[PDB]
């Protein structure tokens, strides 16, 4: 269902017009698509809610006394 | 100088590693002769019967026959009570089965013990 | 494959062969083409270093070491042609090779389609049993007593004759027959 | 007992890939390597994201297979990939899909690796697990982003090695279309599915930032490390192998000796004893 | 019952009457017809029997029995028609009288209400097929084949009948009947349990157990092909038949009596299937696989459960056409080349396509492929097996594997790889072939569709 | 005309033969076809009854 | 497949065209019979290094044993061509 | 991570068992002791059929957000409101189990410091 | 449907959301089933309507078999063969109805569970209690007969049952 | 309908070594006292289509122009369609 | 028989056998379809060695990570309705124990 092309014997083959259109048209979807998903979704990768510090939390709302009442 | 290969039963040595093949003597040479002049002459007989316009059928091998014949039929005939066969098909023939019966007797019992005592929990064991 | 072999290999075979091998799997270990045309001359002037030795002891005492050397470097994953004995394709049509003899079981409705075909394969079938009448006599005439000592043939000496045994030769299947 | 077998079904497998010279080989290894990471993440009671996996390496492990075969028929039944050169000019079209596959094999973002494989690396990270079975699935992720180098690097970016008769042809309707369609499923089916299916899971809302980022950065140092061992190969120094090369490339010598050990012991019984 | 025996004895006066050249026709055809008749016992009762008089009554366990037995005589007729050929009128005449004996007796054997004539009619089977193996066999060790294969039968099945004649003289009668619904436990005493071993063996020696197993490659070997078929498909289910039978009367003794059997089967089935791994010959290959699929339906008897019953009246059934297929198949490559040697011919699927297609099928079926009737029985006898004791199942699923290789290996050697080149009188295959193909083939898979039909009385 | 030959020769028969065996024949007989029961939340009502599920107790609403 | 039926011609094209591209061997001189050892003067390494490069040039191997017996690119040829079954 | 290095190379009895977790009194430490309240009913939530697992204190959120998803079917991106708050509350409970988490730990120091000190003093 | 009674194979009321769209966007499925009403259903229900006409119009009755009762096995002689025929027949007729018994509760069991979707532990609880005491009651009954059942061994394990019970209330009685 | 199209091959005049790689192995080879006899044998794998390369990133971004412009001028129809 | 000559024109050449020639006692374990002797790269000793410690290892390491595990710093998940009583198994007449969750 294709079209004629001979062999070459020693040169780069022969290519058509339509099949480097498509290949750069597919890549440049893939491209296009992962930029427009970073854009437009960016928590997917960088995280959306921040992950707090253990250490910064008082003492006050951790339920502990200064070691000598209980 | 490089690690040596040692040859196993399941991984023979290479031809080209052999030690036999570099020790070369006439009488070698004459053998494997002889070799080629057997081997030549058997090809010989079997390319006369195979090219022939009037054969029919197949050729029959001796080789062939002979190899079914030795493995099937010629065993009991050179067999001799000997310690290493009697012992070993004492074993091979006696252990297994014996082995087999004390395994299964075995969970039986504990199986049967336990339902004995009540404590199996059979739930939903209709088919059986 | 074709031609008949020997009793044994000369010296000269086996360094031969080992030159080959070492060749190849220098070129499996060197994918790259320049590369591998580097390591392939500087192995071939190793090679021929000991070319003008003329003791037959030194000489066979090579070609040993030179062999350990050889099974220790092997590339245990060498490059196979896909058609030789190890290849990807090796075998892949030897469920498509029938013999001749099966179209002499073709049913006369079979056979009349194809009619040039099968004029030529009788013309073909006279012209074996005349030659096979005549080779078993050349055969006869020309093998040396107590039994051939090679498995090599010889070609057809006078003028209608034709090489004995050459039917199964000449009515191959084909390499690829579909 | 599944989390484990995963595991190290993953890292052998992907290891044995990592170093073979059959395109075939390098897929099949990849595929064990992938099934290996679905039965880790069936491990850690995550079965609807293991579903999603299998759904996802459908499109685009077969897409790989359709790419290797179109090269091998072009290249005229040739299978090794020390033969084949540069075919990232001589067949664009297979190039570019190629090229696609190995990027949402590897957990490109945003693809359709990516909603699957990432959230089977969070979960794992973010479970109550072995440490010996989430280092065996980051360096299986490492080794996965290596093969893929390799595939590329030794079939499409150098010069040609295949015979000088050219036979080299894409143009045919039926491969162009049939490739086309699964190259659109691995570019858009990650997010349609997802975005389609319910909340089957509780999600891991919150995470470390360097423990977000896990995945990413294996799979980039797989991708560095691979390259940089993949470019010594055209320096003029030729060097005998190792012992670790060949137990790689041997298979972990487990086809020689379980195919030659029990088989023999088997039937020399059955002829001798029985 | 008679109206199944009665067009069966007359099958002899139409044969000795008949023209020199119609009585393979006649016979066929009128095997054909009785077969279609007997289709009409596969009516049954979950209630007590068909019991049609004092002598005869049927079962769900009898019924598919019957049923192929008819059903065997065409296609035993089919595959001897071919090496007949040559034969005078007068001795074709006597080998379609063997078989038709055969088929009276068998037809008599698997209803026979009473022990006594059952335990008659199962040894008169013996003669015909002694007959058969000895008078129309090809190599010079028939005979010894022959006697092999009577000697075991009567060594194991002369205690038996003294035994029957010791309970008519407790119990009174030997009826299947009164002996169901008067039966007694057997109290355990050395006395009972050797009349428990004079009951079994008889039917152990014919399974055959293993161990007792060989007079079986012998005769599996060294009969002729319609010999082969009636000794792999039905006579080795009068064992079966007789133990199912026979077991109402020995409880509670057979609780721990089965164990050196149990043993020998579990064990045997192994063994068996490792020797099917290297064998040169195509005959002794399937005589090992029938020794072995009878030592599973052994192991069933023996459990004593529902589902062991069904399994093994399933398993029963489809060995008997599986086997009897696989023989037929054997013969059609053995009456080319005239070796019987496995390795000899080969790359058969090149020449002869539509026969590796047979050739896969028969192989699928014997390797227990779902949803066939085989892997029904298979099944069954390992749930039951399983209940028994949990450790079965190790033994089971070895004896699965094990199946699978050889079976498969007997397809590879046979019909793949690269034709004998010397080999060159290789004919396409008889329409007579094919059929017989197909009629081994067919109901199997027509019978996948209803196993009820072959599920026995326990249904 | 191919395509629609195809289309009604090879899904057309054979949807309306299982359609037909379904609707009289399999749903016939109890329990052959068994739905998993719809989901139901606060706020929607009933076809069958009409009654309507009450609303929810009013989360305190913030980001 | 799609792999053109390549001919006599063919197969001497390009036999020729590869001895050609050997430097060791003269252009000029080199005839379709001209034999290797003894009219162009080459080696038996040579011979075999001849052969590796027509395997790599058509794609398939052959073997030692009747490689080292191909003196001739006319017998190359032949070879070549009896092993790929070539009418014309 | 830290704390796995701290546990396994470190003092054991200084850091928590997950498994044990957790070894001391809700009202140890304040005697408020705040309850955590639930919106959805049991029916409800059972009517809803989500998950056991799904079945947390965050239930509300995802009744609402597959409401969404039912409604808003053919355009699979309409409701992700819902979808935020959601993972919000997710967000929060997760930040909860981090702060018990801490509690026990610093819980569990402070004790063993008071065992530390009380041994001091005995000795001293 | 009549076809089947509603008390041995219950049902909730099935209860159904009504549907309600918040986006105005035509759903694909609403259109797909409407064409597919309007392909197969009406074709289909014609076909069947036609087919219940050619069936009235040739309309006769088949009938469920009674069977009376007879003496069961405890009432039967030692030796007496006919009294033993009929309860042996008997007993075979009321363990086929135990099985399809069982194979009831089963299925009400095996229903349930695909229709209460993920709430199936704390729905189906009622149906498992039922299971329970069924199966429980069948094993007592019919367990370890073996392949040769009849209603004398039935009645032989149902009185060394009733034995250890009696034995059992005596010991605690008397402790 | 085969490729029956008489196709004639180059002249081998036209394979040189210079400008290749082989070049260099050439002067290697040389400095040590050899040469390469089948250096013009692959010089065809360096001269016509074959003798420009692609990076490895080079590879990876193969679309990545026409992508990033098709995202720009997406991103403004977004920005100014939203703004209104 | 799989490391016989594959070269060399055998009268067999799929099982690689000569007519007339004598014949292993043990073909049929040796037909390329099986059990092959063909000698490898690596020696046999090496090869067990190497997969026998490769496996051990790892057996080894996966215990290993059995006894010390990978975890976060975070407490047990929280279910509202005493441990969501009612909806796993059941018992809604034995009044268990009730268990409440802990605001922090
Ligand atoms: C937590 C902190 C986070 C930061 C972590 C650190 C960051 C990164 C640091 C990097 C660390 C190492 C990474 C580089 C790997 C080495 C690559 C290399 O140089 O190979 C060349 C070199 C030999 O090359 P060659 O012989 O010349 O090959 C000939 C040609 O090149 C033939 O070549 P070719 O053209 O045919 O094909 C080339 C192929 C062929 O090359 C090979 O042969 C490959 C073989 C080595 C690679 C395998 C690495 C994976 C290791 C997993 C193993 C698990 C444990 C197994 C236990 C075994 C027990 C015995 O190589 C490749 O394609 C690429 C190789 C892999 C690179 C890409 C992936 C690496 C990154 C992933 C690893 C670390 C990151 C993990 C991420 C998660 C964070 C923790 O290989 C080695 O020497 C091996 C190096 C290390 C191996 C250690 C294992 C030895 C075991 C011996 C016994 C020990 C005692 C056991 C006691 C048990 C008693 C019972
Ligand atoms: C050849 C290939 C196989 C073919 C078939 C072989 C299978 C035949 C096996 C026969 C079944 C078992 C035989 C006897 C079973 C009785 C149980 C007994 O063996 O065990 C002990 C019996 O103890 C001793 O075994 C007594 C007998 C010892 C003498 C027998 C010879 C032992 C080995 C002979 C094997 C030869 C078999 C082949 C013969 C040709 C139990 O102790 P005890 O409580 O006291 O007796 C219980 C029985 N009572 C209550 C009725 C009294
Ligand atoms: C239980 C296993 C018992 C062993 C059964 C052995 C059966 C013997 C008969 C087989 C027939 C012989 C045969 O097929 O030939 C060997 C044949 C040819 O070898 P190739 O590698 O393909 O070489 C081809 C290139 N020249 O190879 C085979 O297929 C045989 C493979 C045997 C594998 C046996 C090892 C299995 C080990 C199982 C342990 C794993 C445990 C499970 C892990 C999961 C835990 C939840
Ligand atoms: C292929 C080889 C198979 C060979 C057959 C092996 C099975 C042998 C079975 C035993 C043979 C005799 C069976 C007895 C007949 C049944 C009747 C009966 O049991 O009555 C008993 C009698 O039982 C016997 O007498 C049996 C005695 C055995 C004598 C013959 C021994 C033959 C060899 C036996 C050992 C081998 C058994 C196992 C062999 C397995 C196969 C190799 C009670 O007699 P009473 O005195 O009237 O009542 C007692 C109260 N006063
Ligand atoms: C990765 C693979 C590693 C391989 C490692 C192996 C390393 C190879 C080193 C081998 C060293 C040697 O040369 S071993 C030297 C062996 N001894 C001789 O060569 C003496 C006489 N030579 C001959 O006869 C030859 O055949 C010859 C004349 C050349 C041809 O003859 P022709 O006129 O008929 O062509």
């Amino acid at each position: 269902g294709g079209v004629h092309i001979e062999p070459r014997y020693r040169q780069f083959p022969q290519l058509t017009r339509s099949q480097l259109i498509q290949a750069e048209f597919f890549s440049a979807t893939m491209w296009f698509w992962i930029l427009w998903r970073f854009w437009h979704d960016s928590d997917a990768v960088l995280g959306h809610f921040p992950y707090p510090d253990p250490s910064q939390w008082t003492d006050e709302e951790l339920g502990i006394l200064p070691d000598d009442e209980d | 100088s490089f690690p040596k290969y040692k040859p196993s039963r399941l991984a023979t040595l290479p031809a080209t590693l052999d030690p036999a093949e570099y020790d070369i003597s006439p009488e070698t040479r004459k053998a494997q002769a002889e070799r080629l002049a057997i081997r030549s002459r058997l090809k010989r007989e079997y390319l006369l019967q195979y090219n022939d316009p009037n054969r029919l059928g197949v050729i029959e091998d001796p080789a062939l026959i002979r190899w079914t014949y030795a493995r099937s039929a010629n065993i009991y005939p050179n067999f001799r009570p000997t310690p290493k066969t009697s012992l070993l098909g004492a074993l091979f023939g006696i252990g297994p089965l014996f082995f087999w019966y004390y395994v299964f007797k075995t969970d039986r019992d504990k199986k049967e013990k336990l339902i004995q005592e009540g404590k199996l929990d059979q739930t939903f064991n209709i088919s059986y | 494959a074709f031609s008949a072999p020997a009793a044994y290999l000369t010296h000269q075979q086996k360094v031969l062969r080992l030159y080959k091998r070492a060749l190849r799997h220098l070129e499996s270990w060197c994918v790259h083409r320049d590369k591998y045309r580097y390591f392939a001359c500087l192995m071939r002037a190793r090679f021929d270093e000991h070319k003008n030795e003329k003791d037959m002891v030194k000489a066979t005492q090579l070609l040993r070491q030179a062999e350990e050397e050889f099974w220790y470097g092997q590339h245990p994953q060498p490059y196979i042609f896909p058609e030789s004995p190890g290849g990807t394709s090796y075998e892949r049509y030897e469920c498509y090779k029938v013999p001749e003899w099966c179209l002499d079981d073709w049913h006369p409705s079979e056979k009349a389609m194809y009619p040039d075909y099968f004029a030529k394969r009788e013309q073909w079938k006279r012209l074996r049993r005349e030659s096979w009448e005549r080779e078993v006599k050349q055969l006869q005439e020309e093998t040396p007593p107590g039994g051939p000592r090679t498995e090599a043939l010889p070609p057809a000496r006078k003028e209608g004759d034709l090489p004995p045994l050459w039917w199964h030769i000449v009515t191959r299947p084909r390499e690829r027959p579909m | 007992m599944t989390l484990c077998l995963g595991a190290i079904t993953t890292l052998f497998t992907a290891l044995c890939a990592i170093t073979q010279n059959d395109i075939k080989k390098i897929v099949a290894f990849s595929t064990s390597s992938q099934l290996g990471l679905m039965m880790v993440t069936i491990g850690i009671n995550q079965p609807h994201l293991a579903f999603l996996h299998i759904c996802m390496h459908a499109f685009f492990k077969a897409m790989l297979f359709m790419c290797s075969g179109s090269i091998i028929h072009s290249l005229n039944d040739e299978q090794d990939i020390r033969k084949m050169g540069g075919l990232y000019k001589a067949m664009p079209f297979t190039t570019t899909a190629l090229i696609i596959g190995s990027l949402a094999l590897t957990g490109m973002p945003y693809l359709t690796g990516f909603y699957s494989k990432d959230l089977i690396i969070e979960a794992v990270n973010m479970s109550y697990t072995n440490a010996w079975a989430l280092l065996m699935t980051l360096i299986a992720t490492s080794l996965t982003a290596a093969y893929s180098t390799r595939i590329i690097f030794f079939a499409f970016l150098g010069k040609p090695r295949f015979p000088p008769l050219v036979l080299i042809n894409e143009n045919n309707p039926l491969l162009i279309n049939s490739i086309k369609r699964l190259l659109i499923g691995s570019i858009f089916a990650g997010f349609i599915i997802s975005n389609n299916i319910p909340p089957m899971t509780v999600p891991n809302t919150t995470m470390p930032l360097y423990m977000k980022m896990t995945a990413l950065i294996v799979t980039i140092m797989g991708f560095m490390l691979a390259l940089e061992l993949n470019n010594t190969t055209y320096y003029l120094k030729f060097k005998y192998p190792s012992q670790t090369y060949k137990f790689s490339n041997m298979l972990g010598y487990y086809p020689s000796i379980m195919h030659r050990l029990p088989t023999y012991h088997n039937l020399s019984m059955s002829q001798k004893s029985a | 019952m008679l109206k199944i025996i009665i067009p069966t004895t007359m099958l002899l006066p139409m044969t000795w009457m008949s023209k020199h050249n119609m009585i393979w026709i006649n016979a066929t055809v009128h095997s054909l017809l009785i077969s279609l008749i007997s289709l009409s016992l596969l009516n049954q009762l979950g209630e007590n029997s068909l019991n049609f008089s004092l002598t005869f009554f049927s079962d769900s366990l009898s019924a598919p029995l019957l049923v192929l037995t008819t059903w065997l005589l065409p296609l035993m007729l089919m595959a001897s028609q071919s090496h007949l050929s040559k034969e005078t009128t007068t001795r074709k005449k006597l080998y379609i009288t063997m078989l038709i004996l055969l088929q009276l007796f068998l037809i008599m054997t698997f209803t026979a209400t009473e022990l006594i004539l059952f335990y008659i009619l199962f040894e008169a089977t013996l003669v015909p097929t002694l007959i058969i193996i000895t008078r129309w066999g090809n190599q010079t060790e028939r005979l010894n084949a022959g006697l092999y294969f009577l000697f075991y039968t009567l060594a194991g099945s002369l205690p038996l009948l003294v035994a029957l004649v010791y309970i008519q003289n407790t119990t009174g009668s030997l009826n299947f009947l009164i002996i169901h619904y008067w039966s007694h436990p057997l109290s355990n005493s050395w006395s009972n349990i050797f009349m428990w071993l004079a009951c079994i063996m008889a039917f152990m020696v014919k399974m055959p157990l293993y161990g007792l197993h060989l007079w079986l490659p012998k005769a599996h070997v060294e009969a002729p092909i319609a010999g082969s078929m009636v000794l792999a498909a039905v006579l080795l289910k009068l064992g079966g038949y007789g133990m199912m039978r026979i077991t109402t009367i020995l409880n509670p003794l057979t609780n721990y009596m089965a164990y050196p059997f149990l043993m020998l089967s579990m064990w045997g089935m192994i063994m068996t299937s490792s020797i099917c791994l290297r064998q040169t010959d195509l005959k002794s290959l399937i005589a090992y696989s029938s020794v072995s699929h009878m030592a599973l339906v052994i192991v069933a008897i023996m459990i004593q459960t529902p589902w062991s019953f069904m399994g093994a009246t399933a398993l029963m059934i489809a060995h008997g056409l599986t086997s009897s297929m696989l023989f037929c198949l054997a013969n059609t490559n053995y009456e080319r080349v005239h070796s019987r040697t496995m390795i000899l011919a080969r790359g058969l699927q090149t020449l002869l396509p539509l026969m590796a297609t047979w050739w896969l099928v028969a192989s699928l079926t014997n390797l227990a492929l779902p949803p066939s009737i085989n892997l029904i029985g298979e099944l069954f006898i390992i749930t039951a097996s399983f209940s028994w004791s949990n450790i079965t199942i190790i033994l089971m699923g070895m004896n699965m594997m094990i199946t699978a290789l050889y079976s498969l290996y007997m397809l590879i050697t046979t019909q793949r790889g690269k034709y004998t080149h010397h080999i060159n009188n290789i004919k396409p295959s008889f329409t007579r072939e094919n059929a017989l193909m197909a009629l081994h083939i067919l109901p199997l898979l027509l019978l996948t569709l209803n196993p009820k039909m072959i599920l026995g009385p326990l249904y | 005309y191919r395509h629609s030959i195809f289309a009604v020769t090879h899904v057309l028969i054979p949807v309306w033969i299982i359609h037909y065996y379904l609707k009289y024949h399999v749903t016939a007989k109890p329990y052959t076809v068994v739905e998993r029961k719809p989901r139901i939340f606060p706020g929607d009502t009933i076809l069958e009854t009409g009654e309507v599920i009450p609303l929810m107790k009013e989360f305190p609403d913030q980001h | 497949s799609d792999a053109p039926p390549l001919t006599l011609e063919a197969i001497k094209d390009r036999v020729l065209y590869v001895l050609k591209l050997y430097d060791k061997i003269d252009p000029e001189k080199l005839s379709v019979n001209s034999h290797f050892m003894k009219d162009l003067g080459l080696d038996s390494l040579d011979q075999v290094e001849i052969i590796m490069a027509m395997e790599d040039e058509f794609g398939f191997e052959i073997p030692d044993i009747d490689a080292e017996k191909l003196m001739c690119p006319q017998e190359i040829v032949d070879y070549i061509a009896d092993k790929k079954d070539v009418y014309e | 991570g830290a704390h796995l290095a701290r546990r396994y190379l470190g003092d054991a009895s200084k850091e928590p068992d997950p498994l044990r977790m957790p070894t001391f009194p809700p009202d140890y430490g304040f005697p408020e002791r705040k309850e955590r309240e639930m919106v959805a009913t049991q029916q409800e939530m059972n009517d809803a059929q989500l998950m056991l697992q799904q079945r947390d204190y965050c239930a509300h959120y995802l009744i609402q957000l597959l409401k969404c998803k039912r409604d808003s079917f053919p355009n699979f991106l309409a409701c992700k409101h819902e979808q935020h708050d959601w993972d919000y509350c997710e967000h929060l409970d997760y930040v909860k189990r981090m702060k018990e988490f801490e509690r026990e730990r610093r819980l569990l120091q402070r004790k063993k410091r008071r065992e530390q000190r009380e041994a001091e003093m005995a000795r001293g | 449907p009549d076809s089947w009674d509603k008390d041995v194979y219950p049902e909730p009321p099935r209860r159904t959301p009504a549907p309600a769209p918040q986006t105005s966007l035509p759903n694909p499925v609403t259109y797909l089933t409407k064409i597919f009403d309007l392909l197969v259903d009406r074709p289909v229900t014609l076909a069947r309507e036609f087919i219940e006409q050619q069936h009235a119009k040739n309309r006769y009755y088949y009938y469920h078999r009674e069977f009376r009762r007879v003496p069961d096995i405890t009432e039967c002689e030692e030796k007496d063969i006919l009294c033993m025929f009929e309860a042996e027949m008997q007993w075979r007729r009321d363990y086929k109805v135990d099985q399809e018994i069982v194979n009831i509760i089963q299925e009400r069991l095996k229903a349930c569970q695909q229709r209460e979707g993920e709430s199936y532990r704390q729905n189906c609880a009622k149906e498992l209690e039922q299971f329970t005491q069924v199966s429980k009651a069948f094993q007592d009954r019919y367990s370890d007969l073996g392949a040769h059942y009849s209603a004398r061994k039935c009645l032989a394990k149902q009185k060394q049952r009733m034995l250890a019970e009696r034995k059992a209330a005596k010991e605690a009685a008397a402790a | 309908e085969h490729g029956h199209s008489k196709m004639e091959l180059p002249d081998y005049k036209q394979w040189k070594i210079e400008g290749t790689p082989l070049e260099t192995v050439q002067e290697k080879l040389a400095a040590r006292g050899l040469r390469d006899p089948w250096g013009r044998n692959e010089a065809w794998r360096y001269s016509g289509g074959f003798a420009n390369n692609v990076s490895f990133v080079g590879a990876l971004l193969k679309g990545f122009k026409w992508g990033f412009a098709a995202f720009v001028v997406a991103v403004g129809a977004e920005y100014y369609l939203e703004s209104q | 028989q799989q490391e016989r000559d594959p070269w060399y024109d055998w009268d067999h050449p799929d099982l690689r056998l000569n007519w007339g020639e004598p014949i292993h006692w043990d073909l049929d374990m040796y037909i390329r379809n099986r059990v092959d002797t063909s000698p490898t790269p690596v020696s046999w000793n090496t090869m067990c060695k190497h997969l026998f410690g490769f496996v051990a290892f790892m057996l080894f390491m996966f215990w290993v990570g059995e006894i010390y595990p990978s975890y976060q710093p975070v407490g047990p998940k929280q279910y509202p309705y005493n441990d969501l009583y009612l909806e796993r198994g059941g018992d809604p007449t034995k009044e268990p124990e009730p268990v409440v969750h802990y605001e922090i």
